RNA sequence: CUUGAGUCUCGUAGAGGGGGGUAGAAUUCCAGGUGUAGCGGUGAAAUGCGUAGAGAUCUGGAGGAAUACCGGUGGCGAAGGCGGCCCCCUGGACGAAGACUGACGCUCAGGUGCGAAAGCGUGGGGAGCAAACAGGAUUAGAUACCCUGGUAGUCCACGCCGUAAACGAUGUCGACUUGGAGGUUGUGCCCUUGAGGCGUGGCUUCCGGAGCUAACGCGUUAAGUCGACCGCCUGGGGAGUACGGCCGCAAGGUUAAAACUCAAAUGAAUUGACGGGGGCCCGCACAAGCGGUGGAGCAUGUGGUUUAAUUCGAUGCAACGCGA
């Protein structure tokens, strides 16, 4: 509320020592299962970077490139009127809104198993092709057709 | 089509539109454009913004008239005012003598009621 | 109000237009006037302005 | 007799009054040139106006009403009220030195006259705004607020009507009673060497002491301290109603009760509470996320319905896996 906290701090990467990459282990963590999940990260992970040929850290940011949003609006109600004055994003919150997308995005693919669900939507996202760097520009024009109030 | 190489640029900025209408010195309409006939309609329509996006829409017709540079007539309040200057002014278009045409009556006809909610 | 720049430079100076005309002298024209509100209402900036 | 009142001379400022002109800014309308698909309006809209070419833009013209800026704590007036500029006719207020009349004064029931706006009559005029009215939207409804139009009227001449929170809610005339700050206009004086400074009249705001006041507040422009004269008040409702008189074209005005009914009505100030009042804050309250409920099967509580009985109690948040 008023308060100022600082971070919470994260082990980085449990194998890449990377802590951007880690949160992103995080996220699809679910129900406390960091071992069960994070072994659906790294499988779709190296997969990927196998076939891409490149590193999974590499393709990693790659797609990700096509899925980081540069703004979005936010809701003002100022009397009775909800405007969305749109607004970029600072940087830790661009990434971090990619990583949720992807996975929410990959968890209802549609595949057999998780493994294919995230390894093959963190491609499409590469080339801009699934819901992932949709939704980034499905928002980005939220902004714009708003930017007036901006 | 027939070169001008220079006119003038009206602009209409009301508190609900804005519409700009480029012609030349003599005062013969060249060509216009306005902000509601841009797309956005009502509340979007009446921001600066609006103004903007549909100003440089007119230079796109006052431009293949040879039109190199123009002066500015602004009348009225309202967003776009101000707007509406910048986009020619930095659209290429060689600015000039900027002038408010804004009607000031010397206290003669007497304004409608009407607002009062 | 008049405004012509040398030199191309791009500087709106809107200060002339605003330094009188433009609002104000619109803005209060913009609805019906007033006919009780300034022999009183105008009459009680003083009462501001005295302090 | 001259200090009250008034007369004269000389200046002083002024939206004071009646009449006649007159300028520029804008609005609407008409005509045409240019130009093309919108404009207008709102919270959104919609009615409405646009291809029979609007809007925008330019040119010419028609007309009515009102005078941005100056402009203010400003000025004038008995009150109402009175703003562009020009002239004509005209009233009052103020200072200055004096010259003059000589208490010729103050107040005033009745009476007389002046009276915002709306309204009424006759005849003009009519741009904009706008009761009525007409659509459109809002809403549960919305004979309203909002939007699109729009008649009376608003403007004018002469007559009528006399009301207003016609308010400073504070009758007029005269005299005394500490101060401070500022506006307005007159007048005397100062190396005026200056707008500078000092005084001294009329008017006018603001703060305020004494005192007055129920308090709020007023305070040398009093609601302080006194005097002359007048108007009005005597509980609230009924009621500024009826009746009658008078006035009026009328709308209506004015004078003005009773029955009945209640134990209050009322002024101010206080404290708290509340506000679709304001300012500053806090709570997982919101926002930021994750997972849930509401859909599904079953458990369970509750209302209901049934029953011979469905024992009793908890039933906004603070009841419903609650007393059990
Ligand atoms: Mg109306
Ligand atoms: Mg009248
Ligand atoms: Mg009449
Ligand atoms: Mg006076
Ligand atoms: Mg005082
Ligand atoms: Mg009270
Ligand atoms: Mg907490
Ligand atoms: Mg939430
Ligand atoms: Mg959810």
């Amino acid at each position: 509320r008023r308060r100022v906290i600082g971070q919470r701090k994260i082990l980085p990467d449990p194998k890449f020592g990377s802590e951007l990459l880690a949160k992103f282990v995080n996220i699809l963590m679910v129900d406390g299962k960091k071992s069960t999940a994070e072994s659906i990260v790294y499988s779709a992970l190296e997969t990927l970077a196998q076939r891409s040929g490149k590193s999974e850290l590499e393709a990693f940011e790659v797609a990700l490139e096509n899925v980081r949003p540069t703004v979005e609006v936010k809701s003002r109600r100022v009397g009775g009127s909800t405007y969305q004055v749109p607004v970029e994003v600072r940087p830790v919150r661009r990434n971090a809104l990619a990583m949720r997308w992807i996975v929410e995005a990959a968890r209802k693919r549609g595949d057999k198993s998780m493994a294919l669900r995230l390894a093959n939507e963190l491609s499409d996202a590469a080339e801009n092709k699934g819901t992932a760097v949709k939704k980034r520009e499905d928002v980005h024009r939220m902004a714009e057709a708003n930017k007036a109030f901006a | 089509r027939k070169q001008v190489s220079d006119g003038v640029a009206h602009i209409h900025a009301s508190f609900n539109n804005t519409i700009v209408t480029i012609t030349d010195r003599q005062g013969n309409a060249l060509g216009w454009a306005t902000a509601g006939g841009s797309g956005f309609r009502g509340s979007r329509k009446s921001t600066p913004f609006a103004a903007q996006v549909a100003a440089e829409r007119c230079a796109d017709a006052v431009k293949e008239y040879g039109i190199k540079n123009l002066e500015v007539m602004v009348k009225g309040p309202g967003p776009g005012r101000e707007s509406t200057i910048r986009a020619l002014n930095a659209a290429g278009f060689r600015i000039t003598n900027i002038t408010d045409v804004t009607p000031i009556p010397h206290n003669g006809c007497r304004p409608p009621k009407k607002r009062r909610v | 109000i008049k405004v012509r720049e040398n030199e191309p430079f791009d500087v709106a100076l809107r200060r002339f237009k605003r330094s009188c005309e433009k609002a104000g002298v619109l803005a209060e024209v913009r609805r019906r006037e007033f006919y009780e509100k300034p022999t009183t209402e105008r009459k009680r900036a003083k009462a501001s302005a005295v302090k």
